[PDB]
RNA sequence: AGUGGUAAUGCGAAACACUGCCAGGUAACAAAUCAAUCCUCCCACGGUGAGCUUUCUUUUCACCAUAAUCCACCUUGGGCCUUUUACCGCGUUGUUCGGAGCGGGGGCUCAAGAUUGAAAAAUGCAGCUCUACGUACUGUUGUGAGUUCUGCGCAUUAACGCAAAAACCUGGGGUGU
RNA sequence: CACCGUCUAGGUUUCCGUGCUGUAAACUGAACCAACGGGAAGUUCCGGAGUCUUGUUUCGAGACAUCUGCCAGAUGGGGAGUUUGGCUG
RNA sequence: AGAAGACCCUGUUGAGUUUGACUCCAGUCUGGCUCUGUGCGGCGA
RNA sequence: CCCAACUGCAGACCGUACUCAUCACCGCAUCAGGUCCCCAAGCAUAGAAUGCUCUGGUACAUAGAGAAAGGUACACUCAGGGAAGUCGGCAAAAUAGAUGCGUAAGUUCGCAAGAAGCAUUGGCUCUGAGGGCAAAAAUUGCCAACUCAGAACUGCUUACGGCGGGGAAUCCAACUGUAUAAUUAAAACAUAGGUUUGUG
RNA sequence: ACACGAGUUGUUCGGAAACUGAGCACAACGUUAUAUCGUUUUGUUAGGAAAGUGAAGGUGGUCGGCCAUAACUGAAAAGGGGCAACAGAGAACCUGGGAUUAUAUUCCAAAAAGAAAUUGCAUGUGGG
RNA sequence: CGGGGAAACCCAGGUGGAGGCCUGUAGCGAUGCUGACGUGCAAAUCGCUCGUAUGAUUUGGGUAUCGGAGCGAAAGACUCA
């Protein structure tokens, strides 16, 4: 809805910040370990609950 | 709050607060009833100086 | 025409609680909102508002007492005792 | 097993008193110098019914003995009491209906109402409507007066206690039969919960002592003693007689 | 140092200016009945465009708009004043009212509207006409039905009697003297 | 054991009184922020508005329990723990 | 098929409930001293 | 220094997208379950019933081809008989709107009662009543919005939807109400009423 | 769905600033081996000196015996703080828009498309 | 308002809109089919029928009462399957 705190709403922006991919030259680094995410939130499978 | 204060009164006694039926029944016991206090008042001083000579006009009588 | 036979104001009721149950409050519920009578006013206007409260619709005055009749007979037995127990000190 | 329903009452949870809707204390106005020596005029503004009480209450305006303003009293009304009735409050006050002086000066087989226990604990005897007590006697060497309760039983006083003059008001409640359990649901909206009231024969026995069985029976004499604990004191609690009362009528109390 | 009207009560460019203390009112609450506002629906008037047409249909459909905020002030419901006094009368769909002042005659007020205007045509919509989200013009009833806004409360069945407070408003008393 | 001193005044009432200006069926007014006076217009100090404190806020109870703490005994399924043998056509 | 029979029995396995079971515990009551001082006495040994 | 009408300047913080559900929340899921509030058109009709329609929305929930048996249905009929079926009229049938008439025993006189049971109902063309505001005004003008009754004439294949079957008794609880979410809604529980006890 | 790029505009709208309600329980006080416990709206805390505000006047720069602005003395106000309602109380803005791909009673700039209401502070004009 | 009566009072036509009244939507429940489903749409749902629907009525948000305890118109029911 509308309501939300601003606390609330700065941590549903962290979250969209951090809902972006691994980019493609960290996997052609030298000790490389990351192919894809492990963090991926989808707004429908795991909800945040804030 | 932004109106005058002649839509909210009215130019006489307790205007705005009393209605004319019973302003003028508390100036109407304002009189009568401070006024019956005076008839009582002035009927009991007038009865402790008739009893000041009841008996000290018995000082010539015996 | 007149309407029922002998159950009157409790014919709201209809078939229910009780023949004689119905009759004890017969004589309160017609008791209570009847008009009584405003000896200060001269008038027959004592509505009772709330349990003991009574108001003459013509006078204004509000007078405390009786939870379905105006003056309860307990009352004017009192009345009378706290007459004559002030004339006997005057 | 586990806890009466009148030991859970005590906790004072969901059985409190519903008294939002209450105005406040009904009580005489504070026995003052102005009590002791004279008398205070008073006059009844409003007659006035709260929930939860059968009597009618009322506003009386006195002037503050000390300061410019009024004091707003509510009191609970007698029969008679009248909005501009003038209550006289105090020792020189007269004996009329609504006045409120000393039980010495108010004279033998009188009926007063809000008579007080002791001396200025503002009214605590005869409150309930349609009650009043009966002074009995004097008695001048001990400065008591005996009066008779709404109950009868006996109760001597200190005759410095005031008392004020009438039936209390909005008697005769109880004579009308409450024909629905609607009408006993708003009764006691106002009061507290305690309504409707289930029987303990109806009830299993892990909640009353009364509960369980086959037929609903009490098992045991339902007479129990006055030094049950709780929990086991339910039922007719230290009956001296039970039966259906055939004979007088003997007043109730210790 | 406010001021008119017998009175209900009136008059605001800037003194009818201020509030230790006090008392009121506002906030502040309530059925059903009837009457019902904005608005909706219908009907009636017409104008513009569209749809139908072997036959019929002065025809069917769409649209026809007016926000706050001011300003000036005809109704129908409350309260009241003054004058005539009336104890049968006035009034409601309805359970009632009157010498504690009914009804008439004149009024003073309050509440809900109506009306004229400023806003506001400059806007809106639908058409259409001319040599590019272009231009010039043309159009802007109802004693019908439903509406809780209101009338409306010391206001409901009631042993049911229907929150509070901030904030504000007026007076009393005082100052100005 | 006598006296003295602390120890003063007073509404009302014909010595009594015991702190007092109002009421004696009741019918919705008002009451403030001292007027005034005395002794030395402005001060200070008094009265108006009595003084006095072997002291308790005031009333009631009172060495009781309507108080506190420990022992002591009755009661006590209100509650706790546990048990309710074996052989057996 | 479903599910270590919800009937019955066994176990020195439970648990809810009951009660003049066995052992106790809060609560209520009662006695003792205490808190606890001051006077004039009276019944006592 | 107070005040009026005006003027001059400034008016800070956070929320604001989208959803609110036969896909956005909760039930493990885009689950036939649940989930508070506001606006609410036309016609039939007593109508927020029910049926259909302009506005808005939708054609998305695996489809195609297609006469088995057997099923399941918010699907129907069935001659003669008419509960003989069955633990039991379970399931279905039947009754049905409105108006006029009529209605028993019992009764707490309120009811029972829509008791029971009879009759009428279309379409069409007319005739009567039921009113307003504008000038013996007991009458001349003009006009809206509907409703009921009567009458000829004409037709019925009894034809949408929606909508009680009824009666005679016995048991139990007075009544409306509550109540084992997920096998028991009862005669249980509550209730008003009645009594008792403790308490100044 | 996935990747990339965007998107939520307020003096007046909702909240808070700033109300009270059912209630909560900070301080104070008591308790407890233990505060992580109790009391804490029936007008209202706490054996309980919780008011830091200031009437009137005196003192001495200002405006025509009234104001107003600065520092001493002292009438009068019993009853400490803070929460709890995005449906109760309270609350000054309404239309038009060709202004979006997506926001608007929020954006629109000199003909604000415009018409207002309101708060704080200030000049000038005018009045006492 | 009318009628009867010597009176006490009766008799009739309207008005009015009372009720834990009745039929019946929504809402709130859940009677019967012992219907469908029963590796379901669903760890309790679907369908028709049924109870009630101005009241002891339904409901949102807020608050308050819990583990030998809470709350209970009482079914040992309910206290996040
Ligand atoms: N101190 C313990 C507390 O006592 C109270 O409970 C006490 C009260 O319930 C009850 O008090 C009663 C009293 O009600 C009754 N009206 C008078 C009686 N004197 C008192 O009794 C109690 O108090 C006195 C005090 O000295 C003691 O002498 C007596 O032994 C004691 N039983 O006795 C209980 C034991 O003292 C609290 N309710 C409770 O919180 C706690 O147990
Ligand atoms: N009071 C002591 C307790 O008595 C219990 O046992 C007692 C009970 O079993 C039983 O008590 C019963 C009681 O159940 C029953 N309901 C009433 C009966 N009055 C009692 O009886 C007991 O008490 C009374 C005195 O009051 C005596 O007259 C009687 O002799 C005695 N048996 O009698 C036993 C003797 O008292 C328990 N053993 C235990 O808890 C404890 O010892
Ligand atoms: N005060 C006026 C009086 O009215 C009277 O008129 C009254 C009478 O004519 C007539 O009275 C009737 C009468 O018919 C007959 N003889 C007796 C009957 N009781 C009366 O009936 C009257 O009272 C009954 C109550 O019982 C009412 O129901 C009814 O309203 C009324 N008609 O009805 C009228 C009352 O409404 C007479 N004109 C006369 O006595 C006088 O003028
Ligand atoms: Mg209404
Ligand atoms: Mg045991
Ligand atoms: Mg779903
Ligand atoms: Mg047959
Ligand atoms: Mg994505
Ligand atoms: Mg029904
Ligand atoms: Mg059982």
């Amino acid at each position: 809805g509308r309501f939300k705190p601003l606390a609330v709403k700065k941590k549903y922006a962290k979250k969209m910040n951090q809902n972006k991919p691994v980019p493609y030259w960290i996997r052609l680094r030298t000790g490389n370990r990351i192919k894809w995410n492990e963090k991926r939130r989808h707004w429908r499978r795991t909800k945040l609950n804030y | 709050r932004l109106a005058s204060r002649h839509e909210k009164s009215v130019s006489r006694a307790y205007g705005g607060v009393l209605s004319h039926d019973q302003v003028r029944d508390r100036v109407v016991r304002a009189f009568l009833v401070e006024e019956q206090r005076i008839v009582k008042q002035a009927l009991k001083e007038h009865s402790k100086m008739k009893l000041s000579h009841k008996r000290t006009a018995n000082k010539k009588k015996s | 025409a007149k309407r029922t036979v002998k159950m009157g104001v409790m014919g709201r009721y209809g078939t229910r609680y009780g023949a004689n149950p119905r009759k004890r409050a017969k004589k309160l519920e017609v008791s209570q909102h009847a008009k009584h009578f405003c000896s200060f006013c001269g008038k027959f206007a004592f509505r009772r508002k709330a349990v003991g409260i009574w108001r003459c619709d013509g006078c204004s005055k509000t007078v405390a007492g009786g939870a379905y009749t105006l003056s309860t007979p307990n009352n004017s037995t009192v009345r009378s005792t706290v007459r004559r127990l002030r004339e006997l000190a005057k | 097993g586990k806890t009466v329903l009148s030991c859970r009452k005590g906790n004072g949870s969901v059985y409190q008193v519903h008294g939002h809707k209450r105005l406040g204390p009904a009580k005489l106005r504070i026995l003052d110098y102005a009590e002791r020596h004279g008398y205070m005029r008073g006059v009844v503004k409003s007659i006035e019914h709260e929930a939860g009480r059968g009597a009618a209450l009322a506003r009386v305006e006195f002037r503050h003995p000390y300061k410019f303003r009024r004091v707003k009293e509510l009191m609970v009304a007698p029969e008679g009491m009248f909005t501009g009735q003038s209550v006289f409050c105090g020792q020189k006050a007269p004996l009329a209906i609504g006045n409120v002086l000393p039980l010495g000066q108010i004279t033998e087989g009188c009926i007063v109402c809000n008579v007080e226990a002791k001396p200025g604990d503002r009214g605590t005897l005869a409150r309930a409507s349609g009650d009043y007590c009966i002074i009995i006697s004097h008695n001048h060497e001990t400065g008591r007066t005996r009066l008779k309760l709404p109950s009868g039983q006996k109760k001597s006083v200190p005759s410095t206690s005031r008392a004020m003059i009438g039936i209390i008001s909005g008697g005769g409640r109880i004579e009308k039969p409450v024909l629905k359990a609607g009408n006993s649901f708003y009764r006691f909206r106002g009061k507290r919960n305690c309504w409707p009231k289930v029987r303990g024969v109806a009830r299993n026995p892990v909640e009353h002592p009364h509960g369980g069985g086959n037929h609903q029976h009490i098992g045991h004499p339902s007479t129990v003693s006055r030094h049950s604990p709780p929990g086991q004191k339910v039922g007719l609690i230290a009956a001296r007689r039970t039966g259906r009362i055939r004979g007088g009528k003997a007043v109730k109390g210790a």
